[PDB]
């Protein structure tokens, strides 16, 4: 599932125009808002769209989630992934859009 | 509630795979054609593409043929298939990928299948051609039923979920492109994770409910694909080595042929005889090689990437555990969905379909599903050149589908919500329609339960009460899946054998039986609220 | 916060049937002894018996002798039982029944005066309010009780116990309870598996939701030897509501049928407990199910009894009937199995303990459903076990007094331990959140529901490597009220029940108890595994360890 | 699982002394409030507590409840159950303390 970290949020909405699912709304104050983490696919597509990394992707305690997110910056050609592990470790990795695997 | 009333010539109900195809098409054959796609969400991402795709699987490598397509997708499920459906369907699959090609997608070298891709963006870049090519869209509204006028489709409702607005939308021909159905049954984890499942947990059966009711034959509802996949974060297999056991043997030599039904019905004996897990033995890959893993993974399926940086795993020292999800209703890798003739024409006059909404030939895939989205819209728009967008409904009948479709929000009596009969209905269907926790096996004495479980769940449907559209919207999908249950149930009573392994478990009946060897299709009454099954024979495909 | 030092001669943990039964006791013995009981929750109401219970299930009817008990309860296990146990409390089962009528119980009688038998060690009451009047008749005595009021480690001085560590969940106050002798009776631990129905309504089950391992937990961590939770009892209840089926079954004598009408049971030679599960179990397997106890036929005024009788204990299937149109007299009654619980009543795990239910620790006896080695215990073989440890219990106080001195740093210790996510500002996760991963891990790998309560090495393997993943993310879970800190000790104490647990399966390579303990990969039952498994936790490793204890003929 | 019928309860607290699970608390305003619903065991010591039936038991939807309601009237030597159908049918059934069943 996902979250929106409020504080890096800058209210952009840009999230709130991709999800599959219509999970993610802008409220009055501007914030995105998820309306119900239980619902999400794990599509990632509000993770790549945010332009500010203020959505991570991290997978339900409930199910095994030790607190290992994922969030994703779209370059020019590219999208960089972050990844944190469960300790705070970051990796980065870019993925170049026409890399193909 | 501002109702408002829109002419097109060809409406498509779901802007997915096969609709955005079908859109692009119409526009390829006609310009001047009015086309408009009504979607659920946003189209830039809607649908089971919305996280990406691994490959490209179905296109022809040189000296291959509709023919070979034909028995390919017969040992993959069965002999009993619409023949007519998949060589048709086998003869575009090879311009489908090109068209994706030319659309953007990333395409490199290392036969023809052996291509590189990055499919990542393939959704964004099939909507981005659907609007480049003038198709119209209204994103964030939801389609209910269709407008039906003398037997005839002659377009359909659909309410938005960000304006106060309900639509009339007439049109010339409509496109069922919809998708199939998940959350009938319970998912591998349900609650907190409820809706990490292999199919969209976004695709609830729209296109089968607004076809029962409005009089279309479904068929094969009783073949429910189940998806062999990476434990509790359902990634793709085909990325990531062989299948292993717990005791690190590979299972599979036991068996005569490795088919996709085989690779399942193999790892649930397994598991089942006390020599699980199975797994995919990926260890003593390089460094380089998991790298290489991850960066698939980031593009059709992060979340597999959290489970192995939380559980330490790394695919080179730790096989990767596998197992089977929930069963599904759908038309693409299963072959549930609607009765179509060979130009994807409905047994409703005025409505096609194309996709996974449409049963009778399973291994669709994505080209696939595009190829059938040209079959429809070629054929429809050959019905729409005589006729004209002249037809005038009721006001009675549209003010009867507001007050349908508006029912629980006025419902100031009402006691439940959708989410507790969504549960509702995911535990009878779990325990007696043959679900995850029953190992997919069904027998009679509980299919006859689930039939009167279900029906009490369709009678407390008028206690549900919602305080906004986005919840109007669930209810919808509750309403529409529980009719798709109804219909599930009715087929998995009839068909007295065991025709798919897995997919279709009759306990009580299991060798395959020549006997049965035709197709069976049901229809929804609306006056006695009944499924009724029609038996449809098995014909050779044979054109002349 | 208030630190609260209190001084008692008995202190008992779990105010139950076993635990009022003791404070009882120990008052006729010696009215002049101070007597504390600490219950987590209220004692009118608290435990198993919170519902009330359809009959008194061990009591030695006419022509019954507590010889003859034992030789039933040992074919379950072909033998296996700890004959010494059993025996003495075949010995007060009659006896502690004749308490409960003399506290209040109704109990049916004939013109003779004789108690009304329903089976061959059953007899007929009104059981609505028995665990009130259990509560009542302690009050009475002069026991003293703190409710709401949540045990959580023993206090140890050297390896002797001499009192427990308990925290308020209505007051800000720890408690330091110095004690000459502690008896445990918490009762088993339910909701280490996933139950029939996660989410919504995952309390409806057959043990206490609220009887969660801590006297196991407790036990282990001070050091004390448990045995047998390989032996996990699974209750075969009315399917949903989990109610009792002997009020069906013993008292209109009705049969098991499948979907079919068929009496699958006479497939069988031995119609045992957990045959009748397992047979079960194999009838929905092979496509015959649902399974029911067929009520079709039965008079009008049979259904009457019933529906009273079924409101006096388990009043959710009363709703269930209503809501699904079920007349019992036209529609038979589904029934199907619980999750492993892991209990000394039912089952057979539990603290070790010799004849005098003295635990392996000085100091700590025991006595219930926290007490293995001696199924179809009961209430009254519960109640006979809290005066047993009881009397033993005063025997060894007699020479001692309360003048062992803690230190303050120990104190300190277990404040720290026990308000840790009280104070933790950085932690990320609920306890809910972690509950429901571990029962995620035990139904998965440890034989829960999901794999028809069978087990293989690998994926015990895996369970005892996951499960140890929990632990170490204890420490990022915080809690905002003293009640969610009961929460977060309930997890942590079944935690450590789990991996315990875990241990016993992977050890015991045979299969002794269908259902119980389905070693799939180990589908025999083996003669050279014809003693006991137990378990004792090493604080300096952090790891369960196995000890075995070889079968010893009891001979009185 | 249990509901608090708040425009019946008159705020007496008996009903949070009971429950094996310390579910039921007084808030500010002296209305009882479950703490969670999901965690209810169906015990019933609640619903027979409560003086004037503000208590009533009810299946989970999720699990097949279809809203018949459970409420218990404790007298001084009986319990009188109140049952309601799913249609608000209502049964009423007394079960003497003395009596013993079967
Ligand atoms: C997880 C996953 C991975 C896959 N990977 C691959 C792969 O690597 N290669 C491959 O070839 N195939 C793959 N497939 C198969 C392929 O994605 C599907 O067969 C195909 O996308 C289905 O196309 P469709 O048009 O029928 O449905 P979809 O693409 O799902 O489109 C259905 C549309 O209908 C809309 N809709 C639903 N209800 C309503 C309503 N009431 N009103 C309006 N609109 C509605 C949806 O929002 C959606 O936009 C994958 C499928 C899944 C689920
Ligand atoms: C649903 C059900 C129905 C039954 N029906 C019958 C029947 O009809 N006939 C029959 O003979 N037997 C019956 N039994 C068996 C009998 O009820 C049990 O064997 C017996 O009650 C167990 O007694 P106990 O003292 O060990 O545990 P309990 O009676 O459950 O008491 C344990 C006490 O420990 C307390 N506790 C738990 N953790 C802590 C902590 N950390 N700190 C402080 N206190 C704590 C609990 O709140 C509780 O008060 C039934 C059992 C169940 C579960
Ligand atoms: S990950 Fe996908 S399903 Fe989940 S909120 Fe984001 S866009 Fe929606
Ligand atoms: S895209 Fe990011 S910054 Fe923009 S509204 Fe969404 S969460 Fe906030
Ligand atoms: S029914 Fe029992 S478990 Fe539920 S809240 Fe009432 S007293 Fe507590
Ligand atoms: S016992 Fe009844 S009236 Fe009293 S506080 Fe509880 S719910 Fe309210
Ligand atoms: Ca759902
Ligand atoms: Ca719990
Ligand atoms: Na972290
Ligand atoms: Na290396
Ligand atoms: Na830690």
């Amino acid at each position: 599932t996902i979250r929106i970290i409020e504080e890096i949020c800058i209210g952009c909405g840009l999230c709130t125009k991709v999800c599959p699912g219509n999970l993610l709304y802008q409220r009055e104050d501007g914030k995105s808002e998820i309306m119900d983490k239980r619902d999400c696919w794990d599509c990632a597509a509000c993770v790549k769209e945010c332009p500010v990394n203020a959505i991570e992707m991290y997978l339900q305690p409930e199910i095994g989630g030790r607190g290992s997110t994922l969030k994703a910056k779209k370059t020019d050609d590219s999208i960089v992934w972050i990844i944190t592990d469960n300790n705070g470790e970051e990796e980065v990795i870019e993925v170049k859009n026409k890399k193909t695997f | 509630m501002d109702v408002k009333k829109i002419f097109t010539d060809i409406l498509i109900i779901g802007g997915g795979a096969a609709g955005c195809q079908a859109a692009i098409r119409a526009k390829e054959i006609d310009k001047n054609l009015d086309v408009l796609i009504v979607e659920k969400a946003n189209i830039i991402r809607s649908g089971c593409l919305a996280a990406g795709v691994n490959a490209i699987n179905a296109y022809l490598n040189e000296g291959e043929t509709p023919e070979s397509y034909v028995e390919y997708v017969k040992k993959e499920s069965s002999g009993l298939i619409r023949e007519d459906l998949t060589y048709t369907i086998g003869k575009r699959l090879n311009k489908m990928a090109k068209k994706l090609e030319e659309y953007g997608l990333p395409i490199q070298k290392d036969g023809k299948r052996s291509i590189k891709i990055n499919g990542e963006s393939i959704k964004p870049i099939l909507a981005e051609a659907t609007l480049k090519a003038g198709v119209k869209v209204l994103n964030n509204t939801i389609a209910t039923n269709y407008i039906l006028k003398d037997e005839t489709v002659c377009g359909a409702y659909a309410f938005s979920i960000k304006e106060n607005k309900f639509y009339v939308i007439m049109a010339k021909a409509v496109i069922c492109t919809t998708g199939g159905a998940s959350g009938i049954y319970k998912p591998n984890n349900p609650g907190a994770a409820r809706h990490k499942m292999w199919y969209s947990p976004f695709n609830t059966g729209a296109g089968f409910a607004m076809g029962l009711r409005a009089g279309a034959e479904m068929t094969t509802f009783e073949m429910r694909f189940i998806a062999l996949r990476v434990k509790d974060v359902i990634s793709p297999t085909g990325t990531i080595v062989s299948q292993i056991n717990a005791l690190g043997e590979k299972y599979m030599e036991k068996y005569e042929n490795n088919t996709t039904p085989m690779r399942l019905y193999a790892t649930l004996i397994e598991n089942l005889e006390g020599r699980g897990p199975c797994y995919l033995d990926t260890r003593g890959i390089s460094d380089e090689d998991v790298q290489k893993l991850k960066e698939a993974y980031l593009s059709m399926s992060p979340g597999i990437i959290l489970k192995w940086k939380d559980e330490k795993i790394n695919p080179k020292n730790t096989p990767i555990e596998i197992c089977g999800s929930e069963p599904y209703i759908v038309g693409g890798h299963g072959q549930a969905g609607y009765w179509v003739d060979i130009n994807r024409k409905t047994t409703l006059e005025g409505l096609y379909a194309a996709g996974d909404v449409v049963g009778g030939s399973p291994k669709k895939y994505v080209t696939g599903c595009m190829a059938e989205g040209e079959i429809a819209v070629e054929a429809a728009i050959e019905y729409i050149k005589s006729m004209e967008n002249d037809i005038e409904i009721d006001e009675q009948e549209i003010a009867k589908e507001i007050d349908r479709v508006f029912y629980p929000l006025n419902n100031k009596k009402g006691e439940f919500s959708p989410d507790e009969i969504e549960e509702r209905m995911q535990k009878v269907m779990d325990e007696y329609a043959g679900g995850i926790s029953s190992y997919y096996r069904v027998n009679e004495s509980k299919l006859l339960i689930a039939r009167e479980l279900l029906k009490a769940i369709e009678e407390d449907l008028s206690k549900i009460k919602v305080r906004n559209r986005y919840e109007l919207m669930k209810y919808h999908e509750v309403v529409d899946r529980i009719l798709v249950a109804r219909a599930v149930v009715e087929h998995l009573l009839y068909r007295k054998e065991t025709r798919w392994k897995c997919y279709q478990e009759r306990v009580d009946y299991p060798e395959i039986d020549d006997n049965w060897f035709k197709f069976i299709n049901s229809k929804y009454n609306s006056q006695t609220n009944d499924i009724e099954i029609i038996e449809r024979e098995y014909e050779k495909f044979n054109p002349v």
